[PDB]
């Protein structure tokens, strides 16, 4: 995880600037290292970046069409073997 | 090689880059002990945009479900087939 | 001016990134304002974050279970017990709390810190003046002082979760709008700035220093015109209030040509084609939003407050009129006349000033 370590070191830094520049320097490291951790991360990962809109709406039409066309040749099959 | 081209498709890929900048800018500043207020805004203001297509990411699952009911179609055509 | 622009940058990240309600961030903020503050357990499920300064306490009763605030109390060790930190609303029975509203009903300790820098500023600011005693009784000042000078003002304490005295008018609906806020701030101008308890004597129908030994240095009374927020800005004379007693001009910055809507309608040839306007104003109009009312200024709140609502009633009303697409309508800095038909000046009552713009929009429309 590196969000909510983002978040709060963030904020320790917005709220106590009045640290010796040893804090600030230490912690703007630390953040460097989260972040370098994060597109670490992001890069071994194909998916998440994949991840990271009608597309979707194309798939989901295309799946109804080819449903409902399975519908209507199985009926036809239906109706043609019951004699 | 058209993976990468995808992966900048999407716009959040596009925010993890502006805010790795954004933090740049910032580490720069307080490298120089000259913290500009504009690049700290810019830095919160690309955090909140990269958590809310956080949470525009996960409703993921319609992709998902899409996927079983493909995998149900082509199962189906193959049963169908060897019919 | 390094310390100034920090000090100013500080202020930035603190009201811009206020942080979330967690026990942590609130005893970071409590420190950040140099507060003491322990935390002791109550309970397997009851934490209490306790904070404390000069003369206040205040008491944060956390539930681990639950990772809400349960309670918030204040304590002052001054002999005035009675400070309220309640909201004032009338017809529940039930005072919600402050200090209490502002970590429960908020998403962010922004409410918090604005409450805990005032109730500091009091603290630091308290001596032989209590500021804690005299900001409470000025409401009950301020309430009388209306009262003896026949003004249709409401005084309130502690509007919207909110510490400060609240001057609220009636509107058109009967529902009651807030004019103006009467809160303390630290003088920045100068430290060695004398603020004295004054008291409105009802025996003399005026304000008067009882004790000249009572002072405390670097805070200011100040007045803060709540804008119902270019239209809705209120405008003042720039010879109505002595400069000396403006904190807050609204400067517009010279790349953004917003004269007062006002001053555009004496230029702009876009009016309604019944009416001719003259402008009679012999001084420029200017935005301020915040007055030093300080010691023998303690007066002029009545005064600001009849141009507040003057300008709200008549004025903005005037302009908003004329501004929707042959009678001359004279517009001065006390009074407005529609040709031979109509009059009203700032000295008139608010019936007056009704009947002004109910046939001005009789003839308008």
């Amino acid at each position: 995880e590196f969000i909510p370590h983002i978040f709060y070191s963030l904020h320790q830094i917005r709220k106590d600037p009045n640290n010796l520049s040893n804090q600030l320097e230490t912690l703007t490291g630390s953040i460097r290292h989260r972040l370098k951790l994060c597109k670490s991360l992001i890069s071994e990962n194909e998916d998440t970046k994949d991840l990271l809109p009608s597309e979707w709406q194309d798939i989901i039409h295309q799946r109804e069409q080819e449903l409902q066309i399975k519908r209507d040749v199985l009926d036809d099959l239906y109706r043609k073997l019951q004699r | 090689t058209n993976s990468e081209d995808k992966l900048s498709k999407v716009q959040l890929y596009e925010d993890l880059c502006r805010y790795e900048d954004t933090l740049s800018k910032l580490v720069e500043s307080v490298d120089r002990f000259k913290p500009n207020l504009d690049i700290a805004k810019d830095l919160i203001r690309t955090d909140e945009a990269l958590f809310e297509n956080v949470k525009l990411l996960a409703e993921d699952n319609i992709y998902r479900n899409l996927q079983k009911i493909d995998k149900d179609s082509e199962e189906l055509d193959s049963k169908t087939r060897k019919i | 001016s390094y310390v100034e622009t920090l000090d100013s940058m500080i202020e930035l990240f603190k009201d811009y990134k206020p942080g979330s309600i967690t026990l942590e961030n609130i005893t970071r903020l409590c420190q950040t304002l140099g507060l003491e503050s322990f935390t002791e357990e109550l309970s397997n499920e009851l934490s209490r974050l306790s904070t404390a300064s000069k003369i206040i306490v205040i008491d944060v009763d956390y539930n681990k279970k639950q990772d809400r605030i349960q309670d918030v109390k204040l304590v002052l060790a001054s002999n005035f017990d009675n400070f309220d930190y309640f909201n004032q609303r009338d017809g529940e029975h039930e005072k919600s709390n402050i200090l209490l509203n502002s970590l429960t009903k908020y998403p962010d300790l922004k409410a918090f810190h604005n409450n805990l820098k005032f109730l500091y500023l009091l603290d630091a600011y308290s001596h032989k003046l209590d500021l804690f005693k005299y900001f409470t009784e000025l409401s009950h000042y301020i309430r009388q002082c209306f009262q003896d000078n026949c003004c249709d003002f409401k005084v309130r304490t502690n509007l919207n979760d909110k510490f400060g005295i609240y001057i609220l008018t009636q509107g058109i609906n009967g529902k009651e709008v807030p004019l103006a806020k009467i809160y303390l701030e630290e003088n920045k101008s100068d430290s060695q700035y004398r603020f004295y308890e004054y008291i409105y004597s009802q025996e003399t129908k005026s304000w008067i220093n009882e004790s000249a030994e009572n002072f405390s240095n670097g805070i200011s009374l100040v007045m803060e015109i709540v804008a119902n927020a270019y239209t809705d800005l209120i405008w003042f004379p720039e010879d109505f209030i002595s400069p000396e007693l403006i904190i807050d001009k609204v400067t517009c910055s010279s790349n953004s040509s917003s004269s007062p809507p006002i001053i555009d309608l004496f230029s702009n040839n876009n009016y309604n084609s019944r009416i001719q306007l003259m402008n009679d104003f012999t001084t420029k109009l200017i935005n301020i939003k915040k007055f030093d009312i300080s010691n023998d200024n303690l007066d002029l709140i009545s005064e600001i407050l009849k141009w507040v609502q003057w300008s709200r009633i008549v004025l903005q009303n005037v302009f908003k009129l004329v501004s929707t697409p042959v009678l001359q309508l004279i517009v001065s800095e006390d009074h407005i006349i529609l040709d031979t038909i109509s009059e009203c000046n700032l000295y008139d009552d608010v019936k007056c000033w009704s009947k002004f713009i109910e046939k001005f929009q009789d003839i308008v429309s």
